């Protein structure tokens, strides 16, 4: 398996055990969506952590019920213990109109990352694989990024 | 009858009294599959007699509830009070399992002494070292019915074990 | 005979129907049950090798066709269906006992017996929200493979062929599914057997001599 | 009966009291899968005997309900009543997987010890008959060697 957006400049065919068959074209079309939605997740989650550090915490409340704010919320893994778990329901929903308004069943579109965003697209298929494989990069080096965040404030105690 | 296994070097086809010797070839089949199983029953049995005074009584509790502890129980028409009745319910279980997944009855292989056990490893095309063998079964069933009954008798008159 | 109108049920010559959904067009089911009973996974030596079934409850379905001509009674395609959820649902409820006892996760209030902490759950203002997303999930997962249509012995796949299937199981050339079936159906059964001795302990103490001390 | 593995530079075919019956290749081809399944349980045996000596116990709880540790299990004949028995019961399990995926009848890959582990291996036949009897031989010294350390444990008080 070779030309689907995965070889780049450092590196080739990095599977030291990947692919264990070296085919099983749905298992490696299922991985595929896996990995792109793994890497969007990661890079907005990391976006997310060097977000309210670096640009301060928003002004609000996020809780007039119960009487939180955002600036009372701390930054981290902690986080998920503080903001209220009705909020976490409501990122659940916004998850699912997100995962199922759209399907991603192998086959369509929604299995390769194409849920018609655009945006950010091109316009010639040269560009398109620039553009893809920079985002497929920047994925992979933002999943190894968050699960290190993930452990420094696992470790550390605190966001850094 | 005189060809089949059992008879052997000491005494030929032995038969004191009346039994079989009229033919009936499927009484003398009931007859070999009883002392088969009487044979391997009592072998069972001689081994739990020697065993616990040879080695010594298993290092456990057989009870954890009750702490019996294995060895606080004695060894032989004794342990019949001491083992806890379940514990006796559930060797008698066993032993009623090891009855009825097999089929004895006429002609079937478990009528013969074939339990569906195979272990004893014994292979097929050798023959005349499977007949060895299953002499040798019957030989030491029949010398450890007549030990067990002996060693019974041994511990009542006694009042203990040996 | 009768007109093609008035039938209804009982009356000759009518079709039997099978349309529970609103939405979905009507099934007319043939007997069956019997003939997908004959060639069923399941069956293995423990009870003899043939399918224990007493009381019949695989042949009621077609003594539906007796009785009033409705879908009355499941078809077996319905039992071997629950089966198989019944087994996956008691694996988990097995391991969610001996593992509640000993562990915690999230903001529920802690309670380590099994029997009170659902409705301790239900009361916590932060465990009815993750209770409700459970439900909701539950239901998508359920709704989405809903069977049902299994009632009647036409539900197009197998039982318990939910669309989840991460490792390369179902697709591996060896790997036969026959016995990866018969170990989960035999392993289901013997966990709604461990559920069962569970809620006996709970009530009967004593009745399953393993776990006494357990809640 | 020489030529059939086995048969090491050190003494010729061992047999005082076997085999010496009628040859019955089937009956030495299932003593030979015991052996072959002896050797690897005892090589098991005999490493996991000696590592908790030569390396601390694992670092963790083998328990975190019961609060045991991997730390505070004697090892040796002692670990048989610690252990967990649901532990146990795992551990049994795990091996009944082995002995009941594939098939272990006579005439089949399972009767010779080919499963399919493969990682020890290599393509030339002679080295492939090499590593098989230095498998055999290792495993029959292992046999011995956890029997008498079995032994050195029970009648000593502890392990060595
Ligand atoms: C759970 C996360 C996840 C998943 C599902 C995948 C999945 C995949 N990666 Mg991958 N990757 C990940 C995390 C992940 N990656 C991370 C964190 C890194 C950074 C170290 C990489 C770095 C990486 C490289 C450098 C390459 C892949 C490639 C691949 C594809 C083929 C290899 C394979 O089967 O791997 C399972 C496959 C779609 C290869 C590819 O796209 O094919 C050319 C490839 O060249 N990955
Ligand atoms: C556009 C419709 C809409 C509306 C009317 C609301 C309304 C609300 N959201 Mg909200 N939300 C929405 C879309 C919406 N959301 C979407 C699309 C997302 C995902 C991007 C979220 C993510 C979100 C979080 C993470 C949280 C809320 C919370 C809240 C509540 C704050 C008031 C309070 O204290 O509890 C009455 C309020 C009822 C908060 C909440 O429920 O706190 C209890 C909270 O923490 N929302
Ligand atoms: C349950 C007991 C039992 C049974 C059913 C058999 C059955 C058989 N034996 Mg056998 N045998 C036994 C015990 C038994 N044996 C014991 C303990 C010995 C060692 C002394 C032998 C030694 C022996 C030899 C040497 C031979 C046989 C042979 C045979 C076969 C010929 C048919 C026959 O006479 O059996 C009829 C079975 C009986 C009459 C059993 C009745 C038991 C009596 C009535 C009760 C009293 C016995 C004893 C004295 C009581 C002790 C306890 C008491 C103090 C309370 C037959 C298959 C022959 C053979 O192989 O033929 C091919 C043969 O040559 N047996
Ligand atoms: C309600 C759960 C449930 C359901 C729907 C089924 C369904 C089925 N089983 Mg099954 N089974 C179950 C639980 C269940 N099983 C459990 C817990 C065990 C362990 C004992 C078994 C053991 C078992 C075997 C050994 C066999 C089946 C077979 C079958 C199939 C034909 C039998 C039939 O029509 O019964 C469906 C109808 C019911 C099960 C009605 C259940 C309602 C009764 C009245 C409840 C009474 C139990 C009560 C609580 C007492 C508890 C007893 C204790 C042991 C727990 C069918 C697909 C056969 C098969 O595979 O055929 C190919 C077969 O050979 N089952
Ligand atoms: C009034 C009864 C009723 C009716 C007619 C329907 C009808 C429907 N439901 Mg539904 N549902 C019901 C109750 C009902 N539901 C209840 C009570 C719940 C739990 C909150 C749900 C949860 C639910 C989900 C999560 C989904 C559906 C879906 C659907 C649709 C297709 C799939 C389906 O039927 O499987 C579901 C079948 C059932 C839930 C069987 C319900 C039988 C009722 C409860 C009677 C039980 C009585 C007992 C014997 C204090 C003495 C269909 C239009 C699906 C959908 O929207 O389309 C894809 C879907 O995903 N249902
Ligand atoms: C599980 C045990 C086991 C088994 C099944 C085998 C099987 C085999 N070995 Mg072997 N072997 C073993 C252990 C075993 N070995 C050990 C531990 C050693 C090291 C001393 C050897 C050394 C050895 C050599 C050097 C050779 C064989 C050979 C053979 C093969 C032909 C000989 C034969 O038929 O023996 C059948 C198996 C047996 C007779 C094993 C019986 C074990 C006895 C009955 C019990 C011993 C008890 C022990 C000493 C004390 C334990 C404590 C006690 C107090 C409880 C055969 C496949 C020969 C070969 O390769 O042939 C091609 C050959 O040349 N073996
Ligand atoms: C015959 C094979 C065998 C058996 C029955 C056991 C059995 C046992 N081992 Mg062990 N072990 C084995 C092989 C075996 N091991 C091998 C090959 C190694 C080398 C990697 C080890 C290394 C090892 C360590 C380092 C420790 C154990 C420990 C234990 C005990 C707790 C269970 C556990 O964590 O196991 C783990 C087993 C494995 C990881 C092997 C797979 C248990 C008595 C623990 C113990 O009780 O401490 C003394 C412990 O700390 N084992
Ligand atoms: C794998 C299934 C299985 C389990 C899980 C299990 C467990 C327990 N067995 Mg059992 N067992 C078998 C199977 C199993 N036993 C088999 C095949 C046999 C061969 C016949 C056998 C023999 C005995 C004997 C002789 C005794 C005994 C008992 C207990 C006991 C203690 C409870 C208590 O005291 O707390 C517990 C927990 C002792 C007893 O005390 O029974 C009240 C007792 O004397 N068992
Ligand atoms: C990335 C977004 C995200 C975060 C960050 C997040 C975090 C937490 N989720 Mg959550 N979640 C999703 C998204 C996220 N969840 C999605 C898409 C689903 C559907 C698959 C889903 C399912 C459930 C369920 C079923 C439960 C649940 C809960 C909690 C909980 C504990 C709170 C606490 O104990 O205070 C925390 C911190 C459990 C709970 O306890 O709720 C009371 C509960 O039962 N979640
Ligand atoms: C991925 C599947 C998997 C899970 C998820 C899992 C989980 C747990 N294992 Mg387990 N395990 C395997 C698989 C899995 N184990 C395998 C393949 C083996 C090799 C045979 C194995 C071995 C042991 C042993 C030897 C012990 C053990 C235990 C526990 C335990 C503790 C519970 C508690 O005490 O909190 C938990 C949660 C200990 C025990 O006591 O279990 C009651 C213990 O002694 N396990
Ligand atoms: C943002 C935010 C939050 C958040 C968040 C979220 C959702 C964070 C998400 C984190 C996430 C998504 C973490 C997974 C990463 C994926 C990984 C690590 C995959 C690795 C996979 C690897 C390393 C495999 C590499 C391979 O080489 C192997 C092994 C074999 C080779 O042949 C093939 C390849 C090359 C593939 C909180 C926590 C909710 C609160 C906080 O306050 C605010």
């Amino acid at each position: 398996f070779e030309n689907e957006l995965g070889v780049q400049a450092p590196t080739g065919f990095f599977d030291p055990l990947g692919l264990s068959s070296d085919g099983s074209i749905d298992n490696f079309k299922r991985r595929r969506a896996s990995e792109i939605k793994h890497g969007r997740v990661a890079m907005l989650a990391t976006m997310g952590y060097m977000t309210p550090e670096i640009t301060g915490k928003f002004p609000g409340y996020l809780s007039y019920s119960q009487s939180i704010k955002f600036a009372d919320v701390p930054n981290g893994l902690a986080a998920m213990s503080k903001v209220p778990v009705l909020g976490w329901a409501q990122v659940a929903a916004y998850g699912a109109v997100c995962e199922l308004s759209q399907d991603q069943s192998p086959g369509t579109p929604g299995a390769a990352g194409d849920f018609g965003f655009k945006v950010i697209t091109s316009e010639d298929e040269e560009t398109l694989k620039r553009k893809l494989n920079s985002e497929l990069a920047n994925g992979r080096l933002a999943m190894m990024a968050i699960i290190g965040l993930f452990f420094q404030d696992g470790l550390t105690g605190g966001a850094y | 009858f005189e060809n089949e296994r059992g008879v052997q070097a000491p005494v030929g086809y032995w038969d004191p009294l009346g039994f079989a010797r009229d033919g009936n070839v499927a009484l003398f089949k009931i007859r070999r599959a009883t002392e088969i199983k009487h044979g391997r029953i009592s072998m069972l049995a001689a081994m739990g007699y020697i065993t616990p005074e040879v080695t010594g009584k298993f290092p456990g509790y057989l009870s954890p509830s009750m702490g019996l502890k294995f060895a606080d129980i004695p060894n032989g028409l004794a342990a019949i009070s001491k083992v806890p009745g379940y514990g006796w319910a559930q060797i008698l279980g066993w032993m009623a399992f090891c009855e009825i997944s097999v089929d004895q009855s006429p002609g079937k292989p478990g009528a013969a002494g074939d339990m569906g056990f195979k272990a004893f490893k014994v292979t097929a095309d050798a023959p005349e070292t499977t007949e060895k063998k299953l002499a040798s079964e019957l030989a030491n069933g029949r010398l450890a019915m007549m030990a067990i009954i002996g060693m019974f008798f041994q511990d009542g008159l006694t009042g203990s074990a040996w | 005979a009768h007109p093609k109108h008035m039938l209804v049920a009982g009356v000759r010559g009518y079709e039997m129907e099978w349309q529970p959904i609103p939405g979905d067009a009507v099934k007319y089911p043939k007997p069956n049950s019997e003939e997908m009973f004959k060639t069923m996974i399941g069956a293995d030596v423990e009870t003899g090798g043939e399918a224990w079934d007493p009381l019949g409850f695989h042949k009621l379905f077609d003594r539906n066709f007796d009785f009033n001509m409705l879908p009355v009674y499941p078809h077996v395609q319905w039992l071997r269906e629950a089966e198989i959820k019944h087994g996956r649902v008691c694996m988990l409820a097995f391991i969610g006992c001996f593992a509640q006892a000993g562990y915690h996760i999230g903001s529920y209030p802690v309670q380590p017996d099994w029997s009170k902490a659902l409705a301790e759950c239900y009361a916590s203002p932060t465990g009815a929200v993750g209770l409700f997303q459970i439900s909701v999930l539950i239901g998508w997962i359920e709704g989405k493979n809903y069977n049902g249509d299994a009632w009647v012995g036409m539900s197009e796949k197998e039982p318990g062929d939910l669309g989840f299937d991460p490792a390369g199981f179902t697709k591996n050339p060896d790997f036969d599914l026959k016995k990866a079936q018969l170990q989960e159906i035999k392993n289901g059964r013997l966990a709604m057997v461990g559920c069962a001795s569970i809620a006996a302990n709970h009530f009967i103490p004593g009745s399953v001599p393993l776990l006494t001390g357990f809640y | 009966f020489e030529s059939e593995l086995g048969a090491q530079a050190p003494l010729g075919f061992f047999d005082p009291l076997k085999l010496t019956g009628d040859g019955s290749v089937e009956a030495f081809k299932r003593r030979r899968q015991s052996e072959i399944k002896h050797g690897r349980i005892s090589m098991l045996a005999a490493m996991g005997y000696m590592t908790p000596e030569i390396t601390g116990k694992f670092p963790g709880y083998l328990s975190p309900s019961l609060n045991l540790k991997f730390a505070d299990v004697p090892n040796g004949l002692a670990a048989v009543s610690k252990v967990p028995a649901a532990g146990w019961a795992q551990i049994l399990g795990y091996m009944a997987y082995c002995e009941t995926s594939q098939d272990q009848s006579a005439g089949t890959p399972g009767a010779a010890g080919e499963f399919g582990f493969k990682v020890i291996t290599s393509d030339d036949d002679e080295v492939l008959k090499r590593k098989l009897a230095s498998e055999l031989a290792n495993g029959r010294l292992a046999m011995m060697a956890i029997i008498g350390m079995f032994y050195q444990d029970g009648l000593t008080g502890s392990a060595w």
